């Protein structure tokens, strides 16, 4: 009832072993929804059950993509990567295309499913293990182990690049500048064409995907306030940047200006050498705050330097690939957040402010997650590396609740922020 | 008698092999003592005396534990415990009584030397070789080799759970809803079946068991419906812990006192309302087991406070998947919280404790809401569902406390209830600088070696002042200055800070404290109309540092 093909040999990285992670307690529907999956799966040849002889590990969850109807499975293998694909991403790596950045129209199609057909190597699939948890830890666990390319791992695609290369030739030449690169289950197409134009030039990757084997992009629908009706169309085009909103209204009085002084000062290490004196002379007395107050002669120098030194940075932009991007998230309000991928401290590499509607759900929750997915999509096409989070949440909470509005393939690494920063002010790039 | 079921593959470390030692030559006597054992495992096939060709070897300890009728002995595998491989851990907890349901008849079966009867694969045995020589060293080389699992070996609790799993396994497909649960040596079986129709279901797999080689002279069912189950007490309807006596002394070492934390922490279980703050607090000395602490006035008056909650014994419900869940949290003082939760009102299903430690200056609508996951997390642990929460908070004191918060905080179904001591705000600062009201510089400096502080201020009018400390830390005064500040305003005030720590630590706007230093200002907040806190950084001369800190400067 099969069909056996050949295996590349995959073993680990300087003398380590298996990840031993431990399965998070999971809700019931979703347990239900993980039993529902995974034993059509083992029908499939896909997966199949383990014993004692293997004590290794791997989280799994449970997601609604999209809309709902189904559960989707997804496994944290955020720690055979750290394993495995270290050494793979030298051994066999899959190398990114620095010009997807600059391509008018960017869509990603959920390319995930043509792996489940190439199988794993006899000898590494006890690494892949994966257990379904229980009610109240009653039954011993629902123990399985990956025959074939596991969907989730980092160490798959990588596989399977052979593969994708073969397989999407006759489209990267009868449509030649279009940008292709391939991230985890992801795939990652870049235009110059306008909407139109682009959406069907999509649709023919797909049926090209579909015809030349069972590689399959799931089907796309959604509608929310924001155009959610093709695909999921990133615009980096639109990557511009100057969240830091300087009150232009605000040096009429002594408060004002004693705001005015703080967020300049933090301009002072990141933006190194900044002439701020003249102007903090002037607010140097003893005087009272709603104190209407007009400014000096030679303070213009110091606004107006610092205000023109607000329109243009650097050294900064500098993306060492010997080190790993940061990504550090901070609420704002009602539906706005802030957001700062740096790599090496206080230098810039990115910064945006994440938003969305008062009048919504106004979740921070939410937001957080959906905010998360963002920062992330948008270093894929711009690092094709993942970033660290230094999240502003409590550990537990977002342990709770994350994989619920996390429609999304990959998992990044993560942290949480335990003290309370000053960069919340009106806006602020770490 | 060797079990017919599919062996697991057992290896040890790569790089490794397995031990081999020679053991203390024992006497006439104690040899006497293993032999008779030895010589009848075999004929019962657990064992196998192979003699020459194998290198390796394991000591035997002929221990007859407390003073047995009939002889007993344990081979020590420490050593192949360190080269055998790792198994997937079985202890991956202990389903908890809450979440237990009412299975009508319920039995325990003894899997107690179930263990000898599973086999081993046929490579291992090999490794588990152990020498018994003789007194007069006639015959020496007399040595067996393991068959099934040996005590104690890594695996055997891995090897069996797993054995058996697949055991049950036709017997719980052929009839469900005689639901088996194991652990260890027990075999807890229980349904909705009338006894005698429930008597059958364990005789057919006293008997399936029989079968499948593992003997279980359990007979008949020969275990009562009240159960001590890892500490808890389980009656066929409700749960308790049993024996929970805690003694007190009049002069009790650490070593003691830590026994004691640890009973009224697991008595928080079912015992609705307990704290066990006071008794740890002091034990901050985490020096050795044999210190005495005199404890303080204030652990007994909670010690005591305990014993009588103890005392009169309490009840526990199970669950009922059909029925809500729904729970409650009670403010108990001091940054510690108590909450209960409900199917059918007040009998209660679970209690249990939080309190914030180590890292104060926390807020109580943060603390709740700490709690609260706390719970929401015990409850998908357990049940698999989330509780409807019943909370002591205002929404509108609430939704300031999300849209005002940095961190992002978010609490599933929650309803208000109605209790004296009210979660809510006591004060909150201003945003825009009032109008009008005098604006106070302050200015704190301490010294980094003579340790002897100076708080004080100085106002929009001319209205200076400074009032040294000794004893005070930089931080604390940098506090202690806004408080003197504080002080001598009227109705609204306006106040520029130093400091960012001091800053950061009154814009939480918290309310509890050890420190009557921080608890005097926030009471100098409660009080006030109106205040607004502003900030100007240090060593640099903003605000009015020139003449600010030319007041307060010390002789270093
Ligand atoms: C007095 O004994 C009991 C009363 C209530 C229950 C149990 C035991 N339960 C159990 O696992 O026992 C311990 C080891 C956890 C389980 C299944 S017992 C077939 C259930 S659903 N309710």
């Amino acid at each position: 009832p099969i069909s056996p093909i050949e295996t590349v040999p995959v073993k680990l990285k300087p003398g380590m072993d298996g990840p031993k992670v431990k399965q998070w307690p999971l809700t019931e529907e979703k347990i239900k929804a993980l039993v529902e999956i995974c034993t059509e799966m083992e029908k499939e040849g896909k997966i199949s059950k383990i014993g004692p002889e293997n004590p290794y590990n791997t989280p799994v969850f449970a997601i609604k993509k999209k809309d709902s109807t189904k559960w989707r499975k997804l496994v944290d293998f955020r720690e055979l990567n750290k394993r495995t694909q270290d050494f793979w991403e030298v051994q066999l790596g899959i190398p990114h295309p620095a010009g997807l950045k600059k391509k008018k129209s960017v869509t990603v199609l959920d390319v995930g499913d043509a792996y489940f057909s190439v199988p794993l190597d006899e000898d590494f699939r006890k690494y892949t293990a994966f257990t379904i948890p229980s009610i109240n830890n009653e039954t011993p666990g629902i123990r399985y182990q990956y025959n074939v390319l596991p969907q989730g791992w980092k160490g798959s695609p990588a596989i399977f690049q052979s593969s994708m290369t073969k397989i999407l030739e006759p489209f990267k030449k009868q449509n030649p500048d279009i940008v292709i690169y391939q991230y985890m289950d992801d795939l990652y197409v870049g235009s110059d064409l306008e909407i139109g134009q682009h959406r069907t030039k999509i649709e023919e990757l797909r049926q090209h995907l579909l015809r030349w084997g069972l590689t399959t992009p799931d089907k796309k629908h959604q509608k929310e306030p924001p155009f959610l009706w093709m695909g999921y169309e990133l615009h980096p085009d639109k990557w511009t940047v100057q969240p830091i909103v300087l009150p232009e209204k605000d040096s009429w009085t002594v408060n004002d200006i004693q705001k005015l002084v703080g967020k300049l000062n933090w301009a002072s290490q990141i933006y190194p050498g900044i002439k701020v004196r003249q102007l903090s002379k002037l607010l140097r007395g003893t005087k009272a705050l709603t104190e209407v107050i007009p400014l000096t002669e030679e303070a213009e120098l110091e606004l107006a330097e610092n205000r023109e030194i607000l329109k243009e940075p650097v050294h900064g932009v500098y993306y060492d690939p010997s080190k790993d991007l940061i990504a550090e998230i901070q609420k704002q309000g009602q539906g706005q957040w802030t957001y700062q991928i740096y790599q090496e401290p206080f230098k810039n590499l990115k910064t945006g402010k994440y938003a969305r509607m008062r009048g919504a759900h106004t979740n921070d929750v939410k937001q957080l997650t959906e905010a998360v997915q963002k920062i992330t999509t948008e270093s894929i096409v711009i690092w094709g590396k993942t970033p660290k989070f230094k999240l502003p949440i409590q550990k537990e909470t977002w342990e709770t609740w994350w994989t619920e509005y996390w429609q999304a393939t990959w998992i990044p690494e993560w942290e949480f922020v335990n003290t309370p920063p000053l960069v919340k002010l009106w806006y602020q790039l770490e | 008698p060797i079990s017919p079921i599919e062996t697991v593959p057992v290896k040890l470390k790569p790089g490794m092999d397995g031990p081999k030692v020679k053991q203390w030559p024992l006497t006439e006597e104690k040899i006497k003592a293993l032999v008779e054992i030895c010589t009848e495992m075999e004929k019962e096939g657990k064992i196998s005396k192979i003699g020459p060709e194998n290198p390796y070897n394991t000591p035997v300890f002929a221990i007859k534990k407390k003073d047995s009728t009939k002889w007993r002995k344990l081979v020590d595998f420490r050593e192949l415990n360190k080269r055998t491989q790792d198994f997937w851990e079985v202890q991956l907890g202990i389903p908890h009584p809450a979440g237990l349901k009412k299975k009508k008849s319920v039995t325990v079966l003894d899997v107690g030397d179930a263990y000898f009867s599973v086999p081993l694969d046929e490579d291992f045995r090999k490794y588990t070789a152990f020498t018994i020589p003789s007194i007069n060293n006639e015959t020496p080389g007399i040595r067996y080799q393991y068959n099934v699992l040996p005590q104690g070996w890594k695996g055997s609790p891995a090897i069996f759970q797993s054995s058996m799993t697949k055991i049950l396994e036709p017997f719980k497909k052929q009839n469900p809803d005689i639901v088996i649960y194991q652990y260890m040596d027990d075999l807890y079986v229980g349904s909705d079946l009338e006894i005698g129709q429930h008597r059958t279901k364990i005789e057919e797999l006293r008997q399936h068991l029989l079968r499948w080689g593992l003997t279980t002279p359990d007979k008949k069912h020969q275990k009562e419906p009240p159960f001590l189950w890892m500490g808890y007490e389980l009656h066929p309807d409700k749960w308790t812990v049993q024996p929970i006596v805690l003694p007190e002394k009049d002069s009790w070492t650490v070593n003691d006192i830590q026994k004691l934390v640890g009973k009224l922490n697991w008595a928080s279980q079912i015992y609705p309302g307990i704290k066990v703050r006071q008794l740890s607090k002091l034990l901050r000395g985490t020096k050795a087991l044999t210190e005495v602490i005199p404890l303080t006035e204030e652990a007994e008056l909670e010690l005591a406070e305990n014993r009588e909650i103890l005392k009169e014994p309490v009840h526990g419900v199970y669950y009922d998947p059909s029925k809500d869940l729904i729970a409650e949290i009670q403010k108990q003082g001091q940054g510690q919280w108590t909450y209960q939760i409900y199917q059918e009102p007040f009998k209660n299903l679970k209690t249990g404790k939080y309190a914030r430690m180590r890292g104060a200056h926390t807020n109580d609508v943060k603390q709740l809401t700490e709690a609260v996951q706390k719970i929401t997390t015990e409850s998908i642990v357990i049940w698999g569902k989330t509780p409807k929460f019943k909370l002591p908070i205002q929404k509108e004191t609430w939704e300031t406390w999300w849209t005002e918060y940095w961190q992002a905080t978010w609490i599933p179904e929650w309803e208000f209830v109605n209790t004296p001591p009210l979660v809510k705000l006591w004060y909150q600062l201003e945003k825009e600088p009032i109008v009008g009201a005098e604006t106070f510089y302050v200015d704190g400096a301490a010294n980094r070696e003579t340790k002897l502080g100076k708080a004080g201020y100085v106002t929009n009018k001319g209205r200076q002042k400074v009032v040294p400390l000794t004893n005070t830390t930089n931080q604390k005064t940098e506090l202690q200055a806004i408080y003197l500040a504080l002080q001598d305003s009227g109705l609204e005030v306006n106040i520029v800070t130093d400091s960012q720590y001091a800053l950061g630590i009154i814009q939480a706007q918290p309310d509890k404290s050890e420190s009557e230093l921080v608890n005097q200002i926030i009471e100098q907040l409660i009080k006030k109309e109106k205040v607004y806190l502003a900030w100007v950084p240090a060593h640099k001369g903003i605000g009015g540092n020139e003449q600010v800190d030319k007041l307060v400067s010390a002789g270093i």
